[PDB]
RNA sequence: UACGGUGCUGAAGCAACAAAUGCCCUGCUUCCAGGAAAAGCCUCUAAGCAUCAGGUAACAUCAAAUCGUACCCCAAACCG
RNA sequence: GCUCGCCGGAAGACCAAGGGUUCCUGUCCAACGUUAAUCGGGGCAGGGUGAGUCGACCCCUAAGGCGAGGCCGAAAGGCG
RNA sequence: AGGACCGAACCGACUAAUGUUGAAAAAUUAGCGGAUGACUUGUGGCUGGGGGUGAAAGGCCAAUCAAACCGGGAGAUAGCU
RNA sequence: UAAGGUGAUAUGAACCGUUAUAACCGGCGAUUUCCGAAUGGGGAAACCCAGUGUGUUUCGACACACUAUCAUUAACUGAAUCCAUAGGUUAAUGAGGCGAACCGGGGGAACUGAAACAUCUAAGUACCCCGAGGAAAAGAAAUCAACCGAGAUUCCCCCAGUAGCGGCGAGCGAACGGGGAGCAGCCCAGAGCCUGAAUCAGUGUGUGUGUUAGUGGAAGCGUCUGGAAAGGCGCGCGAUACAGGGUGACAGCCCCGUACACAAAAAUGCACAUGCUGUGAGCUCGAUGAGUAGGGCGGGACACGUGGUAUCCUGUCUGAAUAUGGGGGGACCAUCCUCCAAGGCUAAAUACUCCUGACUGACCGAUAGUGAACCAGUACCGUGAGGGAAAGGCGAAAAGAAC
């Protein structure tokens, strides 16, 4: 619904990680936009005995809800609210408030 | 459901024999029937007599036929 | 004597017949406040 | 197709189609017969289509 | 045969018990389940016209079989009910097995 | 042999003796507090059909109408 | 194995109070068997209890529900 | 023949004894009858408030009801520490 | 509109589809395993079987389609009774079915303030019972006064706590007299002349505008400390935006508001203009439906609780007279007065907030508040009738034992 859409590029600000950039992203209902998978080291899980056994450590459902920041580009997070005007005819894509959209 | 063309009564009040005495005289207990109607036979026609004492300007109807209108 | 709790269906119809208890003004008032307005459940039907 | 898609048709599926759209749940929806590689639920995903064709048949003759 | 009757709801898959094994000999007593609609009636009617194979007798079954996923205690028992049906003599799986 | 069991094969096969709870016995007796109707059992006809219809017989078949049938009792999932 | 118990008008039997699916087994320890715990309908993975004849439908009735029209009824209600 | 004399689980209620700091608002053990019916015996449906059936009770009748286990009257009366 | 989704709280895993029908929101339709309130008859809540059709079958069968009790009205029909009439076989159409409570109907106490309990206060409240709508009840006068006059009803402060009734007990507790709020009239009983002229019940269209989606919506960095600096300072900018609270804390500064500009299908608000099915519009000439009223002896409510006695009430019963007046004058009658002929209609003042909606909070911030934060009227007790809990609450990401 959010108008900036699917390939687009973000950052992380309001979290520890502050300056992880990236972009496409993961978009699902209360689902928590990880930018592109920007955890280190937390664990994996072992539900099969079998050869698999989950290994993993890394790049796991790290947190940073819906976006702080307006697609980046070169350096400035607004404003993301703006709805823009007629392009496609059924949806309105969006950029931010100085550059027309994307 | 007896004088009915007037519609009915059991209205429950006393009567004050030691001052207020609830002794409820107001109960009516006594039956009449059978007199003659419009047409042909003695029909079975309810009253007290009331209904009947009632028929001293009745032409067999514009009373009597309350209870027959609907 | 015979001491007391035990479940049948023949017994319920003059005191806990569901329908009985809509049939009477007494029931009807109970089950609503119970189930209809108080947020709830009874089930136990069979 | 799904319903709506086939709408020009002068019958409803229930001349015939009804079963043959119907038949696999007890000829095929047995331990991997219908699959395990490629299939399995069909009939919510999918296959849900033979629903319609009744309500719409009552649209169809109630008009 | 009839088209516009409870068949389309009234059967589940067959039962793939062991009893295909050891009462299956001379006739084919093949088990299967049914839905909440089952009367013996409608599964009568049921299987000549919804698997082309021609049958006998039939049996219906309440089976009442208690369930609990909850961990708490409980669960369901939903309708559950198998049934027996009659492949006759010799026709027994000679081009599908429906297990 | 799956150590449960079925796979092959297979005997022997009469007369009495004593006694029910049970069968015969809505038999048959003995006594009064005096043991409830429709119905299956079996026939009579009213009307009306009456060169038509009805039922009783040999044999061929069909339908055989939602259930429940799991553990449990002169007595622990009743109740206590 | 080997020596004997208890219920002895057996917790022998199938199935009726609707409690309802918690038997064989395959597996086990809290959600509990005031020792052990391997067993308890414990409680979890399968499944199951195959009724045209069993019996309550009926046709049906002695008790007693409801009941035309009613005799009456304060609204209630009652006796058919 | 008989509400026999003496007989079985279907009956109760005699004083103890291990019943009272309960196995139990009740039941008990080696003991003992009324031996066919002034017995009791169990699915239900009439008796639903100041009750209603009489071996005729002040016992009943939820287990201790001279009226409760009602909750609405009502957080009553209140010469009350 | 704008893209994801498969209503979840194990999510494994199938698989719609990010073109402009995948879901999902919304006008309006449409779905039945059977119950069903359910209604053929039966009823032990989930029903067990009547009685008659129809499209059609691999010709077994099959899914289905309807009726009842009443209240009124046309048709056919019908008894002990020539005749009357009841009563059936139907046709037509709706309500009977359901609510915490409001209000209309009546009933409704027991004991206890009174230091004694048969008045009465208790209480017109518990309930149970009958209505039928969103507003009522009412309301167009024998109403009130003193000859002044007022006008449906009564309402608001008074007068007044005045009159005024009593185990002379405790309570109940009036109108006038003044200011006002008010501020308007008629049809049958029926005939002539007149005649779609006034209203409104409907039901299509349409403007002026609603209901809500779709349209939207504000400003910042540098540094000293530094998990988050969203604190602090700088003011490097801001204001009819500085609610509360979100984002791991404390953000005017990022927010989600507020303030403001555009705006839909297709029913349908209300207001009007039209459209059409039905109504009544304008003027006269006519007309007046008494067992009702009395009262002697009953039961009563009124300010007047038992009495000389007061109506407008109610009941066995008896039983008058048309406005050349008497019905009654808060004792009773004068002088005199005012309603009015006993059919029927009325604008305002009032009250239920079913629930959801906008604002306020010397109000509840779980000793609690609508029984109610819950998913607690759910479960721990119950011959049960159903009394209802002990009870707020991990907290960047479930980041929930990698090793």
């Amino acid at each position: 619904a959010a108008k900036i859409r699917r390939d687009d590029e973000v950052i992380v600000l309001t979290g520890k990680d502050k300056g992880k950039r990236g972009k496409v992203k993961n978009v699902l209902s209360s689902g928590k936009v990880i930018v592109e998978g920007i955890n280190l080291v937390k664990k994996h899980q072992k539900p099969v005995p079998a050869l698999n056994q989950p290994g993993g450590i890394v790049e796991k459902e790290a947190a940073i809800q819906v976006s702080n920041v307006a697609i980046f580009n070169a350096a400035t997070g607004k404003a993301d609210r703006v709805g823009f005007r007629f392009e496609d005819g059924k949806k309105v894509r969006f950029f931010k408030s100085n550059s027309e959209t994307i | 459901m007896k004088k009915d063309i007037h519609p009915k009564y059991e209205e429950i009040t006393a009567s004050c024999s030691c001052g207020n005495v609830m002794k409820i005289r107001s109960t009516v207990g006594h039956d009449l029937n059978l007199d003659v109607c419009s047409k042909c036979h003695p029909f079975f026609t309810g009253k007290q007599r009331d209904v009947a004492t009632g028929g001293r300007v009745d032409r067999f109807n514009k009373r009597f036929n309350i209870p027959g209108s609907k | 004597m015979k001491r007391t709790f035990q479940p049948s269906v023949l017994k319920r119809n003059r005191s806990h017949g569901f329908r009985a208890r809509m049939a009477t003004k007494n029931g009807r008032q109970v089950l609503a406040r119970r189930r209809a307005k108080g947020r709830a459940r009874l089930t136990v039907s069979k | 197709m799904k319903a709506k898609e086939l709408r020009e048709k002068s019958v409803e599926e229930l001349n015939t189609e009804l079963l043959n759209l119907l038949r696999e749940q007890f000829n095929l929806r047995m331990q991997a017969a219908s699959g395990q590689l490629q299939q399995s639920h069909l009939l919510k995903q999918v296959r849900r289509d033979v629903a319609r064709v009744k309500t719409l048949l009552n649209e169809k003759a109630g008009a | 045969m009839i088209r516009e009757e409870r068949l389309l709801k009234v059967l589940r898959a067959p039962h793939v018990s062991e009893k295909a094994s050891t009462a299956m000999e001379k006739s084919n007593t093949i088990v299967l389940k049914v839905a909440k609609d089952a009367t013996k009636a409608e599964i009568k009617a049921a299987v000549q016209k919804l698997f082309e194979v021609e049958v006998e007798v039939v049996n219906t079954l309440v089976v009442k079989g208690k369930v609990k996923r909850h961990g708490q205690r409980i669960g369901r028992r939903s309708d559950w009910k198998k049934a027996y049906v009659t492949l006759k003599e010799g026709q027994n799986l000679d081009f599908v097995g429906g297990a």
